[PDB]
């Protein structure tokens, strides 16, 4: 249950899923 | 276009230093102890006595710095510190010392905090008897129209005690707490003229007169 | 790792703070509950409890029974005090270290009637009347029958109801009154006087006792928890 | 037209206009609002009536006046009775500030209603005393000029604050009208209870007070009579009485 | 652990935030509301009120009543402008001590109408006529009636009207104005001429006094809270 | 209302119930305390209100450090973090600093650095009974003899401090502060309000005074 | 108390960060906004009009 | 924050804590360290602490 | 978004709006 | 009001 | 988005 | 509370329940 908080792509995490 | 920022809200919630004093580490009696009045600052009591009553709730914003006094040791150490802030309200037991029963707090509430960390804050609902605070009385203590003359007659809030929960330091550190309120909730009644003379006491209304303005040469100047 | 702010109040151990805490025995089981008799859920439970009043402070009775016992006569005059003490529940000697006065002292401000209930402690053969009276503040302590007699009062006949309920009403100007003396939250005198001399018959003690005792109405509340004066602490007892 | 009220029926009137406060018009206190558990007394005619305190003389110096009004009432009739037997007690106002002048006169007249009076002393570091606050049927003035400090227990009367501290060009905040003397015979301010609890003690706490205060002094040439008195008459209006005993003053 | 990131101004005790707080006093019962005469709920309701302005600010004059009193005489000549002060609400003598200014020295900005209120306080039998004008700032002070005649002005007969309210418009460049005096958000300048000389009959006063009330229009607001300059402290005052 | 004079109200506020010193210098410079609630006096007087309650508890810990005096030159220390440890009855007890017991693989315990919010613990209600006793009108053995008193039913573990850091130059002493809270409370059977002030932690033992302060006459105002 | 974990890059001042930040000046009325000629929104729209090119650098 | 030369020894200097005010013009201007323009009663102002 | 945190009234932000 | 813990003792006062 | 402050000047930049 | 901030299960807490 994970969200982005952040408006830039490269802020998110890994892609592990 | 909006008279918005012009509400008492917003006019009176703005922190205000209402107080501050100091303490020492070891000293002997090195606490430090406050009666709760309004009137010993001028900005806020001005900004509160443009009203004859008020009511409201309170933040408390406390600010305490400390510094280190000279000593006679080589290199002392300073430990983090941490202070204590006792209430009394009217009618409980008082520390005598540094070192008393009072200030075990089961009942009366205070706050530990540590140096170097985000101001402790502390909400207050509306503590008084009436159903509104007074700024003015015009009227005295006893009924035999004697004693004391003013709002002194009315104000009884207890009393606030300050002290190092750390202690012993093998140098000596003086620290100063800075009371600060900003009234939250607001409701005013019967708004009256503004303070022109210079504050003179925190329990009365005695001033000494000065003139209504400041002053010009002629009526047509400009 | 979402965008946070920290508002002062931080690091802060408040005394009188809600929050939840982890627990150090998770599921640690409890024992079961038991309908335990007498299970209180707020102080004025207790308050509205009759307790004996002390109205004879003398040095020499503080230390004895004799505190609480007011001293009744056959007397040859009319209209004598028989006891006055100011309405401070929370603050004089009287009232202070009763049942009442003890949770009292635990709170800053009180507002509420007082039932003052007076028992005749005397032969069954006596006989009398009295003045039982509440004189807000204002004027003095009345100091005669005739000056209590205008205010709040109460004649009791002893022969006919061995006790009496003499119920002091809120009269105050604020909503609220100090627990400790305030000038401005005054709260007047209560008195009590001869209405009609003790009469007894022959072979009787012509001198009896009345006990008082003070309880709290159900329009009795108190309020900004403080702690007692009561107890005091010089080192960790052991 | 006239004001009619408890035996008392004041005719000045012309049109005009009657200040009502701060908008709101003296009444009894309600069961929700009160805390004195006691049935109060409402003696009503015999108190809510015109009672009409001792008149002053406006001079060409006259600096002002002032009234406690509690302690103005306070021994006219069975307001006063009440008051002297009462612990508690609770009015509104009706007040009317009487003067007359000639077409031939001049002046200007500030009449105003004070709520909570709180005045100053002259030596800092004490209050004034009551004596120096209150003027019983016997309206306290204002002086020409700051008063002396070294008088121990006196009010700071310099009228231009007010004996406040305030700017007395700013008094017009507090329920007030004009009696210009162009154009005007009396005022007329129907004041309601002012106070933070519902009720108080009437002799410790004097909830209003009425100020005077020429603000374009009286002239007139010479001819024109020349002693032009003020006449207050003030009504006790809802007036209630709680916590009966004993009376003193 | 949620994980989470603090953002500057963590720690950080700003005296114009709006956080919450935790309560010192859980579950304390409010003294009850009472509907107590003159409810403020804008300062713009204190700025509205009229109140009396101290025109004639001399020295002299200004401790005394002699200060709110505007001279005014009959006279052989015309024009003969009665009084002139600048536009400058919260600046210049004659208004910032107003309650008007009292207010706005409390805020940065401002903008709006005022009321100028005149009433004269002669004699029943003086009669006359003034020119009351506001005159825009890019000229100097309006030297003579005739120069002031050009800019906002009202004809104010004194008998039939003992008091005229002139309400000064918002003409600026920009939507509000400084509090404090700067010259680029200028006001104008308010002036009084002599219209027709004051008549007075024979064995009445032919000088006479006005007096000037300031107050704000329905269309009046203020901005940027600040200090007073008024107030000043060097110890805690006891 | 009578809100704020409920139980629930009238108990749960944060009370000083014991605080012992610990040193860095020594091999015992460990600290220790048996839980008892009867050797503060205004807590003890609040419960004993009460004959029989029942809560759980909020633990918060105000742990102080402070420079103790030494003869060497440049005392620097690094920040100092604790160990508070609960020994419940039977389990082992650190004798020295350097015990195993504080591995605590069972045990629990808080490790709390210096300059940060004081450590808080919540436990539930721990008794053997339906409720906590406040008297106990009896003895711990059959015989009628042994103890008398409520310490024979108090039997609530021990408490055990140290510093986690080592030593270096310069001693530092120590000074936790232990704070009870009960929290979601109820009580049985009030009683008449303590008295005489406390003499003894272990029982009811007072010295006799008066039942109130005194005024000259009945009719004294 | 709600259980949290602070990640790395906490307390952290980035130049160009975009957080929410509480206001100074609370219930600020604002002057109303006026319709400039010449709004820009990109700095595209100055790079699209031509400018005069110093094609002879030559020192004099 | 810097550490300043000094003359006497050791130096065990507490946690620093700072005050930003804004004074908006026409607002009263603090003259010293210790001004009652300070308290901001109205003026806006920010207390922060070192190491944060 | 505004929700409250505390069980005192008291402990709520201003009334702003 | 959520309760975040597995344990009634965590819980806040019964307020 | 989810803006935590009641004045809008609090807000994040306008680059969606 | 049901949730959980960790892609791996190993993040989660106990199974105290
Ligand atoms: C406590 C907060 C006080 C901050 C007040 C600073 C206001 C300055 C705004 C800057 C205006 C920029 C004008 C420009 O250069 O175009």
């Amino acid at each position: 249950t994970n969200i982005n908080y952040y408006k830039d792509a490269a802020s998110n995490s890994a892609n592990r899923q | 276009h909006s008279r918005s920022e012009s509400s008492i809200e917003n006019f009176l919630c703005r922190a205000a230093c209402v107080y501050y004093a100091t303490y020492t580490n070891n000293s002997e009696k090195g606490y430090a102890e406050w009666v709760i009045n309004t009137r010993q600052v001028a900005q806020l009591r001005r900004k509160l006595e443009l009203f004859t009553y008020l009511r409201f709730d309170l933040e408390l914003t406390f600010v305490i710095t400390s510094a280190q006094q000279p000593s006679t040791a080589t290199s002392v150490d300073a430990p983090v510190q941490t202070h204590q802030i006792m209430y009394v309200p009217p009618g409980g037991p008082v520390p005598t010392k540094v070192t008393d029963y009072a200030w075990q707090t089961s009942t009366n509430p205070s706050v530990f905090w540590t140096e170097g960390n985000a101001p402790p804050r502390m909400s207050i609902p509306f503590i008084s008897i009436g159903n509104a605070y007074s700024c003015f009385y015009d009227g005295w203590t006893q009924f035999s129209r004697n004693g004391v003359y003013g709002i002194n007659t009315l104000n009884n809030m207890g009393t606030l005690y300050m002290r190092h929960v750390n202690e012993a330091g093998q140098g000596p550190i003086k620290s100063t707490v800075r009371i600060y309120f900003k009234p939250k909730h607001v409701k005013a009644w019967v708004p009256r003229p503004p303070r022109l003379c210079q504050y003179e006491k925190q329990k009365n209304v005695n001033f000494t007169p000065t003139g209504v303005t400041t002053t010009r040469v002629g009526i047509t100047t400009t | 790792g979402l965008p946070v702010m920290t508002t002062p109040g931080s690091t802060q151990f408040l005394t009188s703070d809600d929050f939840q805490s982890p627990s150090a025995m998770p599921q640690f089981d409890v024992t079961p509950e038991m309908q335990i008799p007498g299970r209180v859920n707020n102080l004025m439970e207790i308050a509205e409890v009759d307790s004996v009043v002390p109205v004879n402070n003398t040095e020499a009775n503080v230390n004895s029974l004799k505190a609480y016992q007011i001293p009744v006569q056959s007397n040859s005059d009319n209209g004598k005090q028989v006891f006055g003490f100011p309405l401070q529940p929370g603050a004089n000697g009287v009232l202070n270290r009763t049942l009442l006065g003890e949770i009292l002292n635990y709170y800053t401000h009180w507002s509420g009637s007082i039932k003052l209930t007076f028992m005749f402690c005397g032969s069954a053969m006596a006989t009398g009347k009295f003045l039982l009276a509440y004189s807000p503040p204002g004027a003095g302590v009345p100091k005669n029958r005739k000056d209590a007699m205008l205010g709040t009062h109460v004649i009791w006949d002893v022969g006919l109801q061995s006790s009496c309920v003499l119920c002091v009403p809120w009269i105050s100007q604020t909503h609220y009154r100090y627990v400790v003396e305030d000038e401005y939250t005054a709260a007047g005198y209560i008195t009590c006087w001869y209405q009609t001399n003790i009469v007894v018959p022959a072979d009787v003690q012509s001198s009896c006792d009345i006990l008082c005792f003070v309880s709290a109405c159900n329009d009795f509340s108190v309020r900004m928890l403080k702690d007692t004066p009561f107890i005091r602490q010089d080192t960790f007892y052991q | 037209r006239s004001i009619t009220l408890g035996n008392s029926t004041i005719t000045t009137q012309e049109c005009a206009n009657v200040v009502v406060g701060y908008g709101v018009w003296p009444e009894y206190l309600k069961d929700n609002e009160a805390t004195a558990e006691d049935q109060p007394t409402q003696p009503d005619v015999a108190t809510c009536r015109f009672y009409t305190l001792e008149s002053v003389q406006w001079m060409k110096n006259s600096a002002g006046w002032w009234w406690k009004l509690p302690d103005a009432l306070s021994q006219m009739g069975l307001f006063g009775q009440n008051m002297q037997y009462h612990y508690l007690g609770r009015t509104g106002y009706t007040i009317h500030v009487q003067c007359n002048a000639s077409k031939f006169h001049q002046g200007c007249l500030l009449v105003v209603c004070v709520p909570e009076a709180e005045m100053g002393c002259s030596n800092l570091n004490n209050t004034p005393e009551f004596a120096e606050l209150s003027g019983g049927d016997t309206a306290r003035m204002f002086t020409d000029t700051q008063i002396g400090e070294t008088n121990s227990k006196k009010v700071q009367t310099a009228v231009w604050n007010a004996g406040m501290g305030v700017g007395v060009g700013n008094l017009t905040i507090y329920p007030h009208q004009w009696i210009n003397l162009r154009t005007n015979n009396s005022a007329t301010i129907v004041m309601p209870y002012i106070n933070s609890v519902p009720m108080d003690n009437m002799f410790r706490h004097n909830n209003l007070t009425l100020m005077i205060i020429p603000f374009v002094p009286l002239n007139y040439s010479e001819g024109s009579s020349p002693y032009v008195p003020i006449t207050v008459t003030i009504a006790p209006m809802c007036a209630e009485y709680n916590g009966l005993r004993l009376a003193s003053s």
